[PDB]
């Protein structure tokens, strides 16, 4: 009886005020923690680097006064999203910049982590591994093992709609034809 | 490694977010909810407290009840963790005989009541049958030599009926039948070490195969223990009805162990110290739809004023209906199996009411029907359903309804002949229609009634492949139907129950006459 | 670090004293030290407690279950916070009673849980039969049931219990005494035996208003007639018209709370009657008949200098215990409960209490209390009385009557008058203490007639189902609509509050209501009817 009530207490007694403003510094810095190091090298040799704004993220310097077509954006899950409600956005141009919106509960929760790790890996194949067209052959002999296999709904969790009508396996040719398709698995 | 204040198995971040446990080939693991790959799948979308090691706080853990290690008798509905599962017991008479210290022997029809104020305690309601099994039977007072100093004796056979959503295992309620609004005639006994038998939701006991429990013992524990003196008997005869108020004193608890997945019966925990907490930090709804019985069923909902209380998902009336009745969404609209939620009433208690008047407020509504998904339930609210197409007594029980209504269900006639009709009725709407009135009608506008006398309506018996076939000769003189007129007018007139008389008039009149009748049959003599 | 923590109550020891304050963040609650800028916008509370006390009230609930919600949900909301005790208060109520003899007088009772002074730790309740004539033709009881000297009465009364505290009792229900008189103890009502196995919320009933009320004789075969009471016996309640109800203190078991999977189980080692001296030495008592003139009592943990672990409990002003217990807010930083103001009220001390604030008062160099509120200290076992100033009490601090100003105020509203009655709406409150009406009707030159001219016929007041008052001439009258000699007579009505009314028929059994003093309440001419 008297073990139990140290973890309970634990959890919930935050000694210690970090305060207003630090908490948010705080979220942002342990969440890029967990990708590794070697990637945000990558990143920076290629050029711009992420900062990260605390407002609307629909009304900043770097990102207003470009694609403001683009406002339909879609999340990891495929629904449709408005971008003044969105939370974290990306964008691919001679200045690869990428934009996080702080917050404090990265931590806590999860399906906000798991788009800003979404966007991390969007940036890497479109715009990294793109200088040398590393996808290849060995990322396509693993994806054509996916689409034949026995009722393997992993199909449903990583293909869109248009790929699960191809009917034979993929092909050299259509990666190059189609590489947005591709880089988003 | 993942934290998890509440110990219950799931972690914490899964708690909060929703979740769903999937079978893979044969091993069963617990997933994040994935919006495309999970729902294609028919899997359902569960949410909880973590800080509850019962969200719903009935005696199964969050983790426990969704992946199925738990009495497998608990309905399936109540496996979702946000609907409390606890019992629900009530008693059915079924028929009841009376003699004197010459035997009245009726049959007995019982509903489970709700009454307005309206409070946490189970009660039922018997119906006795008012129609004349024998002719030459008028005045129990003297078919039973019952005189101003006698006294009369009641037995009775009952059973019952579990309608909540989980088992009671050793003790059975105690329940006391009361007569008018304070006689109590009798205390049921609790009988001793004798249910050792189950009750599972939506069962009987003792089973429709066995004889029903004879109320009085048989035995020498009183030579007629419902003794009643002549003042009872006569309030009686002008009520012809009971109630039978029943406790929430059940027994211990079936809970499931870990070490080798048995089933046992903890002596420690006992349901009487449970249903106190779901009493107090659920809302309450009431639902008529299934078959015009009185379904209850409770939905765990936050309570602004305690901290731990907020810890519980928030709770769109919308959304309680989906997932503690079966409503669902073909296409986007609010239907139970077709009929669309816009054919039911809303009513609330003042509180409630209160409650919900300001939730219209802030969204500039006044049909509930629309802004119905952006209603939050908080805790305490009690929610009454009804369906608006049947009219109700003072106990909340259907009793009636419009005319027209009636008419459509009986405008299909399989067939027609000079000994009855054979009808095929929706099932619902046999359960306030107390008789029919037959009559023939001469070329000149007369009206003969066959049946005319008050307590000689029930005539209309139900075959065996669900058609309604009317018996003429029932309580005719066994003889077939006569007319006089081959261009003479046949009607037919049905009587509901709230619309029927139960005792002799003031000059003790037996006609039908001062009774409001509706026309349902009126063809012609040479068609029949 | 190894935060410090003697008291062994979850909370660390820095945080008790200064003040802290459990918060939800989005789905998860946490503990958190009070920020003075931060926190008060959000409308949260600042908790305050003892290093060294697992439960500074000392009832069983710990300092960090009240404040965090894992506990009985039924512990009342004003009971969570840490410095007000939670236990039962459990009293009887009687609703109404039947007489006969070894032809049965039934009246109606009325019921209202008692106070009186050198007031004491124990619950008591007083009962009050109705003396009004149900019947016209029944004057003088002791006729109307055949009593004669050397006979016997039997009574059959109808009960219910009453919970008017903070927490619930579980499965034993108190044994209680009748008494009769100063000392003539009728009989005592058994305790059942293993049938009150359901719980008593608070501020609930047992049975429910819904099932029947459990009778008090058994009906069964344990005595012909428990309550026997000779001849003499009679003769006093025929004056008197008064039963005391006195109850004990032997409740149940306590409902405790499991961290190991949060089911609430009653511990059959822990029993209310062992608890209950401690908060009965420890706490300082209020009496408040604020809401609905009924008395709600509270207990709020304060300082004892003469012990060291007392000392350790936070200082408690006056000012706060108000707010924090009973629901006292400052919408202009002025004291006040629902619009009145808190100088509305009356203070009274025990001599000992009295005598301490005296002190209290000496040191601040003040003489009203009403100002320096916030400057008063609480010591263990003072006890407070804070009773409405504007109704009259009798001995026992029941609501009796009033000044004659308020009376008339409360009726300047007349929504209707006809020649079949009035059609009022008054603040509930007030008829509590008005016990019925005089009607007169007023010749143009001065003269007086009473309808309803004898001292048991004044029950002419029903209420509506809408909670407006209607008065009935026909019902007291001869079922005939009302009368009038003259559209330009006055018709005058007054009423009788409780404490002005007389309850039997006087030395030579005048019924006439002459030397009772009325006071005026309507006077419009016949034509303005």
């Amino acid at each position: 009886q008297e073990e139990h009530l140290k973890e309970i207490m634990k959890h919930i007694v935050k000694i210690e005020v970090k305060g207003e403003e630090a908490v948010k510094k705080e979220a942002a810095e342990k969440l890029l923690e967990k990708v590794p190091s070697d990637v945000l090298e990558m990143y920076k040799a290629i050029g711009g680097k992420i900062y990260i704004v605390d407002g609307d993220i629909t009304k900043h310097i770097s990102l207003e006064a470009l694609s403001e077509d683009k406002k339909k954006i879609k999340d990891i899950y495929g629904k449709d999203a408005l971008l003044h409600e969105h939370y974290v956005y990306a964008k691919e141009g001679y200045e690869p910049v990428l934009v996080i919106q702080s917050s404090e509960d990265y931590v806590e929760n999860t399906e906000k982590a798991l788009n800003v790790y979404y966007e991390i890996g969007k940036i890497l194949s479109r715009d990294i591994l793109s200088k040398i067209n590393q996808p290849y052959q060995k990322f396509l002999d693993v994806l054509n093992t996916i689409k034949n296999a026995s009722d393997s709904d992993g199909q449903d969790l990583l293909f869109t709609n248009q790929l699960k009508e191809h009917p034979t396996d993929f092909s050299v040719e259509f990666l190059e034809q189609n590489s947005n398709e591709v880089q988003e698995v | 490694t993942v934290p998890d204040r509440d110990n219950d198995g799931i972690p914490d971040s899964l708690e909060v977010e929703g979740y769903t446990v999937d079978v893979k080939n044969k091993r069963t693991f617990l997933s994040p909810w994935i919006s495309n790959i999970h729902e294609k799948k028919g899997l359902t979308k569960y949410k909880s407290s973590p800080e509850k090691w019962s969200t719903a706080s009935d005696p199964y853990s969050d983790f426990e009840k969704v992946t199925g290690r738990i009495d497998k008798n608990v309905s399936p509905e109540a496996r979702h963790p946000l609907v409390a599962a606890y019992p629900i017991v009530h008693v059915d008479m079924e028929n009841i005989i009376l003699s004197k210290n010459r035997t009245i022997s009726k049959n007995t029809s019982t509903s489970r009541t709700h009454t307005s104020g309206f409070s946490n305690s189970n009660s039922s309601t018997v119906a006795i049958d008012h129609s004349l099994s024998l002719a030459g039977e008028r005045t129990w007072a003297e078919t039973m030599g019952l005189n101003t100093a006698d006294t009369a004796r009641l037995n009775a056979n009952i059973r019952y009926v579990n309608t909540g959503t989980a088992p009671i295992y050793n003790v059975l309620p105690t329940t006391s039948l009361v007569l008018g609004k304070n006689q109590t005639l009798a205390t049921i006994k609790a009988k001793e070490n004798q249910l050792s038998q189950i009750l599972a939701p939506n069962n009987y006991y003792p089973s429709k195969n066995l004889a029903p429990i004879a109320l009085n013992a048989q035995d020498d524990f009183s030579s007629t223990p419902i003794t009643m003196n002549y003042n009872q008997f006569l309030e009686l005869e002008k009520t012809k009805q009971l109630r039978l108020d029943t406790d929430q004193v059940y027994g211990n608890i079936a809970t499931y162990n870990f070490e080798n997945g048995r089933v046992r019966v903890d002596t420690g925990s006992n349901w009487s110290e449970v249903l106190p907490q779901i009493q107090e930090t659920t809302a309450r709804i009431i639902f008529n739809g299934k078959d015009l019985n009185l379904v209850e069923r409770r939905i765990a909902a936050v309570n602004p004023s305690d901290p731990l209380e907020t810890t519980k998902p928030d709770m769109t009336l919308k959304e309680a209906l989906k997932i503690a009745f079966g409503f669902n969404e073909p296409n986007g609209n609010l239907q139970y199996q077709g009929k669309d939620i816009t054919e039911f009433d809303f009513n609330f208690d003042q509180q409630t009411s209160q409650n919900i008047k300001n939730q219209l407020a802030e969204l500039n509504a006044t049909n509930i029907y629309t802004v119905l998904d952006k209603i939050k339930l908080n805790a305490k609210m009690n929610i009454l359903i009804r369906d608006k197409r049947f009219h109700y007594d003072r106990n909340n029980i259907a009793v009636g309804a419009d005319e027209s209504v009636v008419k459509e269900a009986h405008r299909e006639v399989i067939n027609s002949s000079t000994e009855g009709l054979l009808l095929n009725i929706d099932k619902d709407i046999r359960k306030i229609l107390s008789g029919y009135i037959v009559e023939i009608e001469d070329t000149e506008g007369l009206k003969e009634v066959i049946n005319d006398r008050y307590d000689m309506l029930n005539i209309s018996s139900l075959r065996q492949d669900g058609k309604t076939f009317i018996d003429f000769k029932k309580y005719n003189d066994k003889l077939p139907l006569y007319i006089s007129n081959p261009n003479y007018k046949v009607n037919v007139y049905a009587v509901t129950k709230e619309n029927t008389i139960i005792n002799p008039s003031e000059n003790g009149d037996t006609s039908t006459n001062g009774i409001k009748k509706i026309l349902i049959f009126s063809k012609k003599g040479y068609e029949i």
